[PDB]
This record gives C-alpha cells, structure tokens and sequence, in this order.
C-alpha cells in the first residue's frame, strides 16, 4: 500500500481552541443513520452519548426514541427486542466492512516529509481528513490505463490506497503508476440522498464533511473535555514553572 | 561517603524516635549529601525519571481497575476506560505519552553519562544498575503496548516469541513456553499482563540500588573534577547540599517539562503514536505499514539490517558451520547493541572522566547522538533501497563506536587538562 | 517584605495545589461510569404468583423481593404496635419519609396482599431468607442473624432500619412497575 | 547500635565493590547482628511470615497470569487453572491455605510479643510498623477472596463496602464509590484485583521498616534483660550471631512447618476452606450457614455481638442522640480490637518487660489467648443462644484486657527479680 | 437450613493412598449420561478428561463418539453443530437444576460435633458423601408430620437441608423436627434404570455410589497427582528437616 | 573424617532439591494448557476461488493461504532454477522433508494451480502480503521486507525458509482436507 495526498478540511474541532459543532454531529449523525448503517456499524459506541455534552447533545426523548429502530438481541433472554439508549450501534451488518467507531483515528492523513512527522506534528493524523477524500475521491470513469481491465466488484477511489491495480496498470519494474486504487465499497455519497433537520446544504463535500464530525465525535466523545484540562493543565504548571523560575532564581544568589 | 554531618536529634519526639529507628537520620544523611555546585540543566532527567517511574505505576494502577486481561474483551476494555470512566481517556494517553516521556528521559539521562563519562570509575555500579533498569523498562514498556490487543499490539506479540524463537535449538521450545501455545492467542495476553504489573516494581527496586550508588560516591559533575574530601570546609566551597539547592532546581525543571508534557497530552496525545493499533487484533492479516514507538525503532532497523546479503552475515555463517543465520544475527546484533553499550565501563580506557575535556570523544558522540537518532529515523522507513543500506552503515557505527574505537581512543587521546577544582570552574564562569 | 515570604508559600501552595489537582482525578475514577448511571424501570409480569409465593427480580444490581403475603402474612404486620417497632419510620420512596411504619404503609394495597420491597438487608446489605423464616415469621438474615416480620420491618439484629421499598405501582391488573 | 565488629573485604572482588556500593559491608553487618542465645521454639514465626509472604507473592503472580478480573469468566478461570493449566491445582492450594498459614504465623508471632512484652518500649516502632502491616494483610487477604467470585466472593464484597457504608452521613457515598455502582458489579471485582496485586509489594516495604526496627534496638529475649554493652566481649557472652546459628534453627523449623503445611496442601486442601466458594456467584441469594475465614472470625463476631439490645449500646444510642446505632457501634468495635491492640505500649503501665516475670499477667494473657479462639470459634456458629452471649462475654475481655486490665495491672504487679544477665538464664537451661 | 446425618462410603478415592477406580467412573459417566444429563450440566467441565489420565480413561474414539451426540453453538461461525472433546458439556437444560461440575466439592457431608471441625479432620469435608445420600435418601412415604401436606412438585429428602419444610412440622420454637427438608428434584434413580456393559449390579445403591465417585473426580480431576505430588513434597521436606536437624543440634554443640 | 563435612553437603544439597523441585512448577506453568492441545483438521470449500483470488483460512491459530495461481505466475515459478534459490527445501510435510524447492514440488496439482502453504512467515510469524507483491511477484511480508516468488519460496529478506506446506491434500474435486 502507501501513504498518498489529502484534501484538506478546516474542521471545526481542529486547533487548540476547535471545539465540535453541535448541528454539524446532528446532521453527520443523520447521514450515518440513512446511509452508513446499512453496511457499517459502531459496535464501540453507545447510543446514549448523543445527549451527553460536547456532543450533538439531543434531548433524552429523542435519542430514547432514535435507538429504537436497532434492533438488539438481549444478553440474558436471547430474545430479540426493540433498542434502548443502553445498547451500543450494531455490528456492521456487511460481513466486510470495516466497523467505524474509531476509523477517524485509526487512519493518518498526512504523512511527514521523509517520514520524520513534522507534517503530523503541525497537521495532525488526519484521519477525518482522510474520510473526506475516500467519500469525494470517486471518480466518473477510471483512469485510461484500466479502461476494460477493472476487477470485478471494485471501484477506483483516488484517496484509498491499499486496493488491487490491473498489472496494465503497473510500470516496468512493478510500480502502479495511478494515485489511489480500487476499493471495494460502492460510492456511498449521491447528491441530496439526505434531507438536514436545519435545511443544510446536503451535497457530496457537505456530507462527507459533516459525517466526518460525526465520525470523528464517535472515535473521540471527550475531545472537548480533554482540551479543557489540557489547557487547565498548561495554565497551572506554567504559574508553578513561573514560582519555581522567581524561588529557584532568589535561592542560588547566596552562593555565587 | 563525601564529608557530611552527622544528624542530631533536636526536639524531644526525635530523640524518642532515633534511638528506636533512625529513619529521620537515613534521611537527612542522604538528602544532605554534598553535590557539585557546577551541575548544569543536564543533571534534571533523574528526577524527571523518578517522577515519571511514580507517573506509571501511580496511573498504572489506576488503569488496571478497568481493564479486563481477555482477547475478547481488552480492546473494549480500553474503550470503556475511554468513554465511559470518568477522567478515564486522559489518564491512558497519560499513561501512554507518559511512558514516551519516561523513555525520551532515559537517552538523555544516558547520553549524558556517555559524554561526561559517569560510566567510568568508581561509578560502574551506576552504569550497570541503569542498564538493568534499561533492560526491564524496554521489557515491561512493550508489553503494555500488548494490552490494548490492537493490530500492531497482536503482531508485536508474535515478534517477541519469534525473537526467543530465533536462538537455535532451544528457541523453538521457549517460543511455546512464551506463548503458550502454537500462536499467539488468550494465553499469551493474560501473562503478558501479570508482568507488565510486576516489572515496574522490580524497576522500583533496582532505583533505589540506583539512588543508594549515586550518594555514596557522588553525583558526577560537567569538569570530572571530584569533590575534595580532606576537609568539611574545602568541600562546601566544592559542593553544596542536595537540598535545597538541587532539588529545587530539578523541581523547576520539572514543571516546564511537565508544563510541555501536558500540552502534548492535552492537544496532540496520538502523534507520538501509531493509528493501526485502534484496530481490533486480526490473526489473518498483518498490517503493510508497521511502525513500532519511537523508542523500539532504533532497535527496529538493526533487527532489519542484517539481511541474509550483507558480507559480514555470510561470514558468520560458514564460520558456525550454517548455525549463525540471518534470523539469528539480527536477534544477537539487536541484544549485541545493550551488550556494547553495558561493557563501555570496560571499553573505554581513557584515564580522563569528563568528556568535555577530551576532543576525539567528542566527534565520535556527537555521531553516535547523530547515529542514534537516523537508527530511528530509518524505523519508520521502507525497507527498499536505499534506506537498505543506511540502516546497515548506522548500525555498523554503533559497534564500532563502542568495540573498536573507544578502545583505540584511550590510547592515542591528547587530554586536555581540566581545572584544579570545581570551585574554579565555578568561579571562573 | 511581601516579595520575600509570599514567594515562599506560593511556590508550596501551587505544590499543594498540584499534589491536590493530580489527587483528584485519580480519586473519581472510582465512581460509577455512565453506563451505570442511566439505567431505567422494569416491568414485571406478577400473573402467576400465588398467595406464599416470592418472586425476587433484580434492579439496579440488588434483588427486589415480591411475595404476595398470604392471610396469616398480612394480620402479623397489623399487629405490631408503632410502639413495638425498633424503627418507626417506613422507609418508603412513595409515601412520604416522616410515613409511619404500619402494615398498610409497607404494602401496595389496602389489602396488604403485595409486599414489594428491597431485597437488601439495611445492615450490611446481604439478601434475606425468604418465605416464612426467623422468629417472626418473616425474612431472617444469615449474614448477622437480623430477624424481619411479615411486613418487611425489623425486629431484632444489628440492622438499624426497616427494608427500603422502592418507587413501585401497579400499571394494570397484571403487572407491576419497578422504578 | 550493639557492639559488633566491622566487616573488612577479604578477597579482592570484595575490595573493589566495597569502595563503590558497601552491600557486601551493610550485608554482612545485617546478617552477623548479636542476636541474644536463649531464644526457645517460639522465636521462629518470624521467619516462617518471610516464607508466606514470598509464597503468596511467587504463586500469586503465576497465578495471575491465568486468572481473568471479569464477573463472566473469574469464576471459570479459576477452572481453567484447575483442570487445564500443568500443575494449576497445586498453585491454587498452595496460595490458598498459604493465606491462611501466613495468618496462623501472625497470631502466634503476635501472641508472642504480647507475653514477653515486646511491645514496651524501645520496640513501640516495631510493634506500631507490626500493625500497619496487620491491616494490609487483613484487607489484602479478602480481597484475594473477592477474585474466584464464587457466592462467598461477592456477598463478602458487599460487606465490606458496606463496613465503609456504615459511616454517619458520608458512609452511603462512600459505599457507592467503593463499589463504583449501587452493588457490587465488575467495577468491583476489577479494582479488588489491582489493589490485591498493589498491597503485598505494600506489605514487603512495610517488612523492610519492620526488619530495619528491630535491628537497630535488638531482638527481645524471654527473659527482658537488655544485652550488655560495654565491650564486645561480654556481648559475646550475652549474644551469638544471627546467622548461622538461628537461620539454620528457624529454617530447621520451616521445614517442619512446610512439612505440615504441605501435607495440609496434599491431602486435605479444603478442610480450612468453605465449600460454598466453589458456587457461581448469586446477587439473588444468600447461603443460610455463612462462615468467614477462620482468621476473620474473631472480627466477625465482635461486628455481631453488639446487637441493638445490649445495654452498653444503649447508653452510646441515648448519648449521642441516635447517631451511635447498632450497625455504628459493631463496626467500631471490630475495628476498635486493632485499635486497643495497637495502643498497647501506652496502656500497658507495667515497668517489668517480661511476662514470664509477671505473675498475675501470666493468668490474664492465657485467658486473651483463650478470648482470641473463642471469639474465633463462635464466628462459625449460629446466631441464636446461647452463643449471641458468649461472644459478647469474649468480645468484652478484649478491650477489658488492654484498656482496663494492663493499666491496672501495673500498679498491683507483684513482680518477680528478673535474672542479673541473659547469661544466668541460658546456663541453668 | 442446616447440617445433618450422612451414611458413611468407603470411597476408593479417600484416604492418602487412595485413588479412583477407572471402571466407576465409566458407570457414573453411564449414569450421568443416561439420568442425570436431561436435567443438570456441568458447564466447567472439558469432555476430553474423559481419556486423560486419572480418570475414566477411555479410547480417544469412544470419547469421539460419545462427545457427538451433544449439541454446541459455534463461539465464532453462531451455528450449532456436533459437540466437540474440545468444547465442556453443555448448560443445565433445566434452568433450576444446580450445576454438578463443583457439586462434589461445594456440598459438606460431615460437620464437626459442636462445630469444632473434628469431623472433617478425621473424616473429611464428605462431598462425594453427601451425594450417595441424597440419591438413596428418598423414603417411600413422607415423615408422618407432613402425611397429607407435601407442597405440589417437591419431594422429602432425608439428608437434604436448604429446602422449605411445612409449619406442622416445626416445633415450638421455630426449629424444624424432621431430619430433611423438601427438594425439587423427583427420586431420579430406580432400581435397574440402567443396564451396564458388563452386567454389573444396577440398584440404587451401586448407582449412587459410582455417579458420586465420578462427581468427585469432575470436580477433582487431578486428585490422584495432587496426592502422589503431596507425598512427595512431604518426602523431601522431611529429609530436609532431619538434615537441618542434625546440622543444627551440632552446631548448637558447641555453646550449652 | 567423611562423617564431619559430609553433612555440611548433603544438607545444603537437600535444600538445594528442594528449591529445585519448587522452583520447576513454576516454569512449567506458563506451557500451553490443555484447550488448546485439543485443535484438530478443518475442511475447506474452495468451489467459488476464481484463478487470481487468494483465500485464507484460519488453522491452529495462524493463517493458511491457499491460492488459485493465475496464467503468469505458475511459469514465473518454473523458470526458476533450484541453484537461484536461497532455500532448496521445498519444506513440505506432504513429500520428503528432503525433496527439491521445485515449482512443482510447492502446489498439490501436477497442474500447479492450486497453491496451499502456511500464511506463517518463517522469520518471525507475521503474515505476508498476498496477491502480486515484492520484487518476484509473489509475497511480501511488511514486518521486515521478505520477498517471495510467485510459488511461495524465498528470494530476498531476512526470512531463513520458505513459506512451510501443512500437510494438505484434496478429498474431492471441490474440497480441501487441510491437516
Ligand atoms: C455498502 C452499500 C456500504 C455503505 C452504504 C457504506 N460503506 Fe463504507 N465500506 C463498504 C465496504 C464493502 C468497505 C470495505 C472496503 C475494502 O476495500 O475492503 C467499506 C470501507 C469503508 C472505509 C474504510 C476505508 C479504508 O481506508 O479502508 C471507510 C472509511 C468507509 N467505508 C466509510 C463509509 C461512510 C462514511 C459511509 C456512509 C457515508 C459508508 N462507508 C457507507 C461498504 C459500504
Ligand atoms: C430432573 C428430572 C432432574 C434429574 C434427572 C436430576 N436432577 Fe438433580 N436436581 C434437579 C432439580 C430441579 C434440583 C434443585 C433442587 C432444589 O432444591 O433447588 C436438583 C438438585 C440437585 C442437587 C443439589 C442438592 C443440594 O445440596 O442443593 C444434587 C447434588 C443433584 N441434584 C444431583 C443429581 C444427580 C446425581 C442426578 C443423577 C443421578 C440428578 N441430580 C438428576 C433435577 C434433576
Ligand atoms: C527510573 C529510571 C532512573 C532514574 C529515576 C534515575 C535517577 C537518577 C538520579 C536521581 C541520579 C543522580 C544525578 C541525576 O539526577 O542525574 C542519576 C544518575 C545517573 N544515572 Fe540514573 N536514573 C534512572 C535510570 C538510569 C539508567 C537506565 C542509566 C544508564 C543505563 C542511568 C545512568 C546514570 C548515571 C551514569 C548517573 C550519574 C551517576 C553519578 O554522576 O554519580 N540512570 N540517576
Ligand atoms: C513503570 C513503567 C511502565 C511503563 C513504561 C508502561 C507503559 C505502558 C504502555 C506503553 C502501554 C500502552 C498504552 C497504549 O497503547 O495506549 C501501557 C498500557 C497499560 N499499562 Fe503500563 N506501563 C508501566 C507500568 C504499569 C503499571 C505499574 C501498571 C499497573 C497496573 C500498568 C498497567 C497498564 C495497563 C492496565 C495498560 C492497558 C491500558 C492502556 O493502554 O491504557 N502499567 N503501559
Ligand atoms: C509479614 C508479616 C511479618 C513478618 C515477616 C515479620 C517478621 C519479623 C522478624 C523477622 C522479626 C525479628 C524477630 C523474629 O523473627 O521474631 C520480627 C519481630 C517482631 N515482630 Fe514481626 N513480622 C511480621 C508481622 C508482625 C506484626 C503484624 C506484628 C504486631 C502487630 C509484629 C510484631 C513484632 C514484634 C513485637 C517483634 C519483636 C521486635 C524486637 O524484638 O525488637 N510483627 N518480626
Ligand atoms: C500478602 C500476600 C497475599 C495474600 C495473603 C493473599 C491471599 C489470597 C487469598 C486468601 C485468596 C483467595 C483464595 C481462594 O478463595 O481460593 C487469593 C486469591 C488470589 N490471589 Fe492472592 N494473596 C496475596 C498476594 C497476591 C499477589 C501478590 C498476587 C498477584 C501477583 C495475588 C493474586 C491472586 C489471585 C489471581 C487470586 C485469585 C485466584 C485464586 O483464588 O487462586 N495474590 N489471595
Ligand atoms: C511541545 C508541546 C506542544 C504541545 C502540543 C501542540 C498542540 C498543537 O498541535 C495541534 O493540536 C491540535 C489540538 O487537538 C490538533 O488538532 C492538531 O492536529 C495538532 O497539530
Ligand atoms: C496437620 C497436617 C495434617 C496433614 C493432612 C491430613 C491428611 C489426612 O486427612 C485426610 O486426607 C485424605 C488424603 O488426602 C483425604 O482423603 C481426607 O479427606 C482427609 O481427611
Ligand atoms: S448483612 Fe443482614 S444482618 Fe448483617
Ligand atoms: S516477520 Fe516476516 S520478514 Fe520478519
Ligand atoms: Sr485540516
Ligand atoms: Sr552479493
Ligand atoms: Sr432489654
Ligand atoms: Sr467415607
């Protein structure tokens, strides 16, 4: 496989004062439920985390009723039955795809000039970066080199990189010469499939974007609280350096 | 022993107490020791690592009341600690970037004994007391790194018995014992985790040998210079106490580097770390891009090095008569690399202690800081060409900077003479 | 000079301060997770529980006892005088917590026929014997030896109050709602 | 500090780590302190607690590394381990009734120093360090309990969140936050194995301040007089060195006691057991015919002898307006029989050390000894008559025999003339 | 409840010398398999130690064969399929019915004379013991207390004790006088209800018997090593003591 | 005198034994338990693998690749010759351990265009990258860089071995017998 190019988004959580856009998770949640959940599941994520703060933040009515259309097979009866905020997101119900609980971290988007990690360190990993390219990186036609040599079931995507290429394809001494490959998921995204709670725009990038916070909120629900302590944390070491700086300063002059 | 005073109990509860156990004595007399006055900012990362060996068991602990040692259930377990326990995502990345700043600790802490020469007499207890600790910090850090049953923990897994696995004839019996079994499987986490619990606290054993070599001999210093012992009014113009002077000093330190740590642990707590491992363990499929933490892969690129190609591999084989393959070079050059660097009190036959004050060692440090950073450089790179060979020049560095030419260096070396005491390095700066 | 020792309390205060604000989060980690704190009422199905009959279900980790008290069960409770009692109050979620502890304030019906309390002893927290046990007549503790009567009360043992009952009430004919 | 002789490197290794890390010296001085020569057979429960604790900590760590902390499969783990793991079933046994030859070993050690008053000072830091260590052992041995999660396993740990429960007003959160729910669920099992893997490594750093206590003021001897000092020859008249004569005595009678011991282990593994352990755990039922750990007992009858009818719980129920109630009051005094225990060396007023010398002492200890068997004995039996009274008679002669009997003892002592020297005691024998 | 009388077996397996008798363990095997399986389980138990040693120790085939005929659902793949050596016999089929893998072990059969422990020093904790009692335990008639007042679905037991008991058999002060109480479980044996390979006696006695000892060795398999090993454990500890002995009385020679 | 030091001997060596003796369980602990001894043989249902299409199958543990070689591939690995190779054992427990690293030798068909091998690298037990990778066109293995030909055999990298063949064999025309 490899390590290609992104499309960078300015995501909103990004930086040290980002912060989720609570609309936003609504609308990613949507497109996860319409769309997504088909194939894919969060067999991580529990269900009742779409009312708890730095979040979509619902009211407990709505996602008492939202998790009810999962169907859930009881632990201790064996008997199926109607979903509670209690239950995590099903398994994914497509036997090969990949469960997106925490895709949004489990995938880097940036790679470091010579592998040194100065583009990660002043980028991030990119993993919702990532997300956005592979939903947006479907192209009309494939490249002119497969035209009639495509493996059956697959569909070229410029953003992934660990698919199969046709040997017509390759160069002499065993390089693919395109800058993604064929994957095995059929584009998920199509124009207005989706209908926003708040009218947003619902197109292809839009989606991509928004399902991306959402699925960047699902790897990582304390995103926002870790920010709060961190800077909390940074505050208050620097005044106890600052303290120690001044009496570490005053202490040596009896000496020297 | 450094002229010290002797503690004398003052109040009437400590005379009750020190003719009974003299822990407020013990104390004092270490604590009080006299230490060079002229120590720069290098001499902090003993402390950092004191506080960081605290940081890992402290947080450790912690974790290990939400963690369930399971195939089925440690990676969820992890998850849990994530999402669910309060408080309980910060405290995994600060158990987890808090083991990455134990380790970037330790090289500092150990390149400075390389430079200064802390290593040399009497202060070899010093040396191979770290390197015991070295050993069960890399050890324990790695299996900790198995728990989380991710797909690089699950594979990683598979290397370590692989690498017992490697010594001929009895590799492949001990390979079984580490698993327990034919593959790495249930049995192999749940031991894993008893002693990636036990460890820390062996490690915790082997500090206070540490801590107790340090104070008998005293702390080194940036000129070699000793401290003078004829008399307790010529050391104080030498040395000053531990406390308060010191010990403040590496408090300070301390909480700017606390003060950097918990930013990074604040903003960025994965960029020290791979994403593969937020996927579950699959047996059937290894991932194309593995990269191990920064601080295995050093130890990564000599493990690859050594291919079955390179000319100093063929002639270690027809020599042991085929025994001496390349699967077994590269285990033995691997280990090899703590070998050489645990016998440079032996290697090293420079009379001189402080580096400082020797030229030609400084070149070949300052190299072997370069070398030791482009061996981890190269960890994270493919293995084709023509990252193949500089793997293998790195790692031929290595060896010869501690088995050819430190002891070559002893002899041809041009000293320069260092001040008469620390007082005039001191006084002078 | 307010330069001199302020910078030498200061610079413990934050220390104590750093000591304190790295203490706590490791101190509330041991509390319950979300995954606990959101759990929710049962329904039970009571359509086949004959008079002499306990029926124990589990709710927020501890046992829940139902008996449906036969006639000798409901007249040993409205026997017992307030003055009698070791605990006066009925420990009651529904009724209010100054509610004496009489018969008809321990069951669900004016009848007294459904006796539904927690199945926790209020001592230490161990599950009563159920049926007809102890000296009288009720639930008998084996883990100290707390002796209840037919109306869930204590008598005699170490345990101080009566068996908490929960917010419960009949939702129909045929079952009973926990919570 | 009794008068030894230095230790002086002999060989030439010796020389060099002398001058580095003086172990060989600290060793040396350890192990050849004056120890007094009239010790009899009862001198030896020390040693034989060193043995358990490495015992229960070696087997304990294999253990682990097959146990599961998982309210779904600790239960079956411990199976596993039974009837799967090589030789699991003799580990098993091993660190089950080593517990409980680890507690046979305190008491009889206690009961040691209770008679020859080796509480009285010089040795209060000894004793109070011995306490210390008591409570850790008596916390880490339920907990250990806690981990198969059989129905004594979980209903025990309800209890104990409960004694904690049992505070006024913050004892209910308190038992919340121990459990980390409303009930015991895996939030407890899980941070009961953490701890009960912390605690021991606690407990042997409290045994190396133990170890330390009684080196530095000298083991006491059955008759009380001190050793001479004055010259180290009539030391050595007084006194013999530790090693070898009493290491190889008391490792003489370890192997004895392992002797028993593994037949207890080898042939009757359960009879110091409860049957109801080897039962998946219930929350929906309690068994009818509970019983403790035959070292917990004593503590369980004391928390149910004072019912809410006894007088004296009535005069503290009126006294405090009701604050003090029946489940108070048994949670007080349980944890009130440490307490007067520990508070000995102040209580007890007697100026003669020994009891051997002590007259009316020696008929007051004999029936504690008796009081400390019945209190074990009727923790077992039913609550009903006659044995409700009987605990509460023998619960009453434990805080009379140290808060009222000692210090009164003192005054009206008739004691006998100890022996001029430790010599004059050891030539009749 | 309480603890009452038991008849005393001359189990093979008790005694330090004592070890189980391969051949009825295979009728205890034939009992549960045949009786006592409709009902109990024992979840804990593997079906491979059916040939390991220190067992019933049949032909690898037989246990093949044998382990066929029970049903196990797939820990991986979700559908049943025929029982492995590899997989423990299945759950209670009957929800109530107690597991019998630790049954063995988690019963006492003797009880000390005032609770002093002293029975089961000489005689041991009487498991096994208590089993053979309970089967052959159930009288033709009730006790004449509860002639006519035996709860619908319960049964006397002489030697069982957790069980509910009738007030009219109670005494004065609370105190049940019958010797039992009432189980849930019908008399499960009768005589000749199974036919052994080699016509061995089939009465209720003999039954009760080789199914307690084939309990025993389910929930102590490894019984016969633990005793071999003890023994010799104790062989070495005792010359280990005679030795130290003898060094220690010589090197206490030279001071008295 | 052999009765005064004798003893100062044998007591240390029964002191000795017996560490030894006590000592050895506690190693022997951590070998492989008796549930996963127990592993046996699975059966494959290979109808549907396509010529290029790969598929691997869970045994004992590890992976086992069983691969339906494609047009290029089976000559690529006959135009090999056996002093081109770095492993001349064809490592297989099917023929002789001794028998040649032949193209034919590795795949169970004289057709060979069904390949059966461990998905074990022999180095150190990862697994190899399937489909048409490395420099031969054949396997690559990511922990290290192990390449391999298009028959399973090693040409380059730090693995000693070839790829290891259990011991396989086809019972009908449309299923494997793998073990
Ligand atoms: C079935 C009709 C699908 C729907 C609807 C969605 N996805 Fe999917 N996805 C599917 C398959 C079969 C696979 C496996 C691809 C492979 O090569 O094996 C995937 C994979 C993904 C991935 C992983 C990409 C990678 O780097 O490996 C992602 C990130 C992903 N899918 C995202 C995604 C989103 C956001 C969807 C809703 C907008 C979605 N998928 C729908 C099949 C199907
Ligand atoms: C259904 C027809 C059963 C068969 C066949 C067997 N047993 Fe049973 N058993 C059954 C029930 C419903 C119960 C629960 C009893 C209760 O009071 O709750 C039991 C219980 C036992 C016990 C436990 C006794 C105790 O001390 O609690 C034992 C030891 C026992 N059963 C043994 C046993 C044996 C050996 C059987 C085959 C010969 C057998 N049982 C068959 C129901 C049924
Ligand atoms: C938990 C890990 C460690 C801790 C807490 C620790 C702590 C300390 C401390 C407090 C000192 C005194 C001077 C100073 O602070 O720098 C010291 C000195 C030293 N340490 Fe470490 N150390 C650790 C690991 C190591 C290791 C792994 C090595 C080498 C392999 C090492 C080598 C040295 C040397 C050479 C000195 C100088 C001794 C002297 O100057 O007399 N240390 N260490
Ligand atoms: C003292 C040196 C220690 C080091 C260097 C260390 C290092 C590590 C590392 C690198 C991980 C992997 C983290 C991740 O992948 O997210 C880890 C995990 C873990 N460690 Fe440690 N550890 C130490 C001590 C301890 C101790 C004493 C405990 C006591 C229980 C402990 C318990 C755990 C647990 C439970 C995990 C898994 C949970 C998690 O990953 O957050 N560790 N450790
Ligand atoms: C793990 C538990 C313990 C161990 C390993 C241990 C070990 C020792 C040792 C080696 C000694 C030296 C003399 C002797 O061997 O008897 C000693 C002395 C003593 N111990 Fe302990 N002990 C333990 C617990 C306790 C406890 C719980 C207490 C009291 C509550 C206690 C009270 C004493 C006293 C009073 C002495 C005599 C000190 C003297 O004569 O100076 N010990 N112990
Ligand atoms: C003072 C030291 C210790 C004491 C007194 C002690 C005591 C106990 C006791 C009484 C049990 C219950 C046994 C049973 O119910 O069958 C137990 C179980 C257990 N202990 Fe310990 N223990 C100690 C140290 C340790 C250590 C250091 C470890 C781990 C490194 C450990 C690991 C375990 C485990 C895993 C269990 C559950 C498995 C079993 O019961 O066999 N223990 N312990
Ligand atoms: C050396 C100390 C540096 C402190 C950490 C730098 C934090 C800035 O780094 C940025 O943090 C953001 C906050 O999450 C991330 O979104 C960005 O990906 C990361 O680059
Ligand atoms: C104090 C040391 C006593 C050693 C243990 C006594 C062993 C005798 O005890 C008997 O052992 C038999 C053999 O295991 C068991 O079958 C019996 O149940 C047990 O009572
Ligand atoms: S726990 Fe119920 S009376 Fe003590
Ligand atoms: S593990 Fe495959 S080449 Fe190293
Ligand atoms: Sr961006
Ligand atoms: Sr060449
Ligand atoms: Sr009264
Ligand atoms: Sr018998």
């Amino acid at each position: 496989a490899g390590g290609g190019h992104v499309e960078d988004v300015p995501f909103s959580f990004e930086g040290p004062f980002g912060t989720f856009d609570q609309h936003q998770l609504q609308r990613g949640l949507q497109v996860y439920t319409e769309v997504c959940a088909a194939c894919h599941g969060m067999k991580f994520v529990p269900i009742r985390s779409l009312s708890e703060p730095g979040g979509p933040e619902l009211p407990e009515d709505q996602v008492r009723a939202y998790a009810t259309q999962f169907t859930v097979t009881d632990e201790e009866t064996g008997e199926d039955r109607e979903g509670k905020p209690t239950d995590h997101f099903p398994h994914s119900a497509l036997e090969n795809a990949p469960d997106l609980s925490l895709m949004a971290k489990a995938r880097a988007g940036f790679h470091g000039p010579m592998g040194t990690g100065i583009s990660q360190l002043f980028n991030g990993i990119g993993g919702p970066e990532y997300i956005y390219s592979v939903l947006t990186g479907f192209p009309e036609e494939p490249p002119k080199c497969a035209e009639g040599h495509e493996p059956d079931g697959f569909y070229y995507n410029r953003a992934f990189q660990n698919g199969s290429v046709p040997d017509t394809c390759k160069d002499a001494n065993g390089v693919k010469t395109t800058a993604g490959s064929w994957i095995a998921m059929p584009p998920p995204l199509m124009d207005d499939l989706v209908e926003y709670a708040d009218g947003h725009d619902a197109s292809v990038h839009a989606m991509a974007e928004d399902v991306s916070a959402f699925l960047m909120w699902a790897a990582e629900p304390k995103l926002m609280a870790r920010k709060q302590a961190g800077f909390t944390a940074v505050m208050f070491l620097t005044v106890l350096s600052v303290l120690l700086y001044l009496t570490n300063k005053r202490l040596w002059a009896g000496v020297k | 022993g450094i002229p010290h005073d002797h503690y004398e109990p003052r109040t009437g509860i400590e005379k009750w107490l020190h003719s009974r156990l003299p822990i407020v004595a013990l104390a004092y007399d270490t604590i009080m020791i006299p230490t060079p006055r002229n120590l720069n900012w290098m001499w902090i990362w003993g402390v950092v690592l004191a506080f960081c060996l605290v940081l890992q068991i402290v947080t450790g602990i912690v974790l290990a009341m939400h963690y369930t040692p399971h195939v089925d259930l440690a990676f969820a377990s992890v998850e849990h600690i994530m999402r669910n326990v309060n408080g309980g995502f910060m405290l995994r990345y600060l158990h987890a970037n808090g083991a990455s700043l134990f380790f970037i600790a330790v090289y500092l802490h150990i390149f400075r004994g390389l430079y200064y020469g802390s290593y040399k007499a009497p202060r070899e207890v010093t040396w191979i007391v770290g390197m015991l600790i070295y050993l069960a910090m890399m050890a324990t850090a790695f299996m900790g790194y198995v728990l989380p049953w991710g797909q690089m923990s699950f594979w990683g897994a598979t290397v370590i018995t692989g690498l017992f696995g490697a010594i001929p004839g009895i590799g492949h019996s001990i390979q079984t014992w580490l698993l327990g079994g034919p593959a790495v499987d249930n049995a192999t986490l749940n031991r894993f985790f008893s002693l990636h619990y036990l460890l820390p606290f062996v490690i915790a054993a082997l500090v206070a040998i540490h801590i107790w070599a340090f104070h008998s001999t005293g702390n080194n210093n940036p000129t070699g210079v000793e401290v003078r012992r004829t008399s307790k009014a010529e050391a104080q113009k030498d040395t000053v106490p531990f406390w308060p002077y010191f010990i403040i000093k590496d408090v300070f330190a301390l909480a700017v580097v606390l003060l950097v740590f918990f930013a990074i642990v604040g903003f960025m707590p994965n960029y020290l770390g791979h994403p593969d491992n937020y996927i579950e363990a699959n047996p059937l499929s290894t991932p194309a891009h593995i990269v191990p933490e920064w601080y295995f892969l050093p130890f990564y690129a000599i493990l690859r090095a050594f291919t079955a190609d390179v000319w100093v591999v063929q002639i270690a084989n027809f020599i042991s008569f085929g025994i001496i393959d390349a699967k077994f070079f590269g285990v033995l050059a691997m280990f090899g690399a703590i070998l050489v660097m645990a016998l440079v009190p032996w290697l090293d036959t420079s009379p001189v202690r402080s580096g400082r004050y020797r030229p030609m060692f400084k070149i070949y440090f300052w190299l072997l800081a370069a070398d030791f950073v482009i061996l981890t450089w190269v960890g994270a790179q493919q293995t084709t060409f023509p990252y193949d060979w500089i793997s293998l020049i790195a790692s031929a560095y290595w060896f010869a900077y501690f088995l050819v030419i430190l002891p070559i260096l002893g002899a041809i070396e041009k000293p320069v003479a260092p001040p008469a005491t620390i007082e005039e390095d001191f006084n002078a700066h | 000079g307010t330069r001199r020792d302020f910078l030498y309390y200061a610079t413990a205060g934050a220390g104590a301060v750093a000591t304190g604000a790295a203490v706590w989060p490791l101190i509330n980690q041991m509390n319950p997770s979300a995954d606990v704190q959101a759990l929710a009422s049962i329904f039970v199905d009571v359509s086949s529980v004959e008079p002499g009959v306990q029926l124990t279900v589990k709710f927020l980790g501890k046992p829940i006892f139902i008996r449906r008290r036969t006639e000798a069960d409901i007249e040993l409770g409205r026997s017992v005088q307030l003055g009698q009692l070791v605990d006066t109050n009925a420990r009651n979620a529904n009724i209010d917590a100054g509610a004496e502890a009489t018969d008809q304030n321990r069951t669900l019906d004016e009848a007294g026929e459904w006796l539904v309390m927690w199945g926790v002893c209020t001592h230490l927290g161990c599950v009563p014997i159920g049926g007809v046990s102890g000296d009288f007549g009720g639930w008998f503790c084996p883990c100290h030896g707390s002796h209840y009567d037919s109306a869930g009360r204590i008598r005699k043992g170490p345990a101080p109050e009566n068996l908490p009952i929960p917010l419960a009430k009949f939702i129909d004919e045929t079952t009973i709602q926990l919570g």
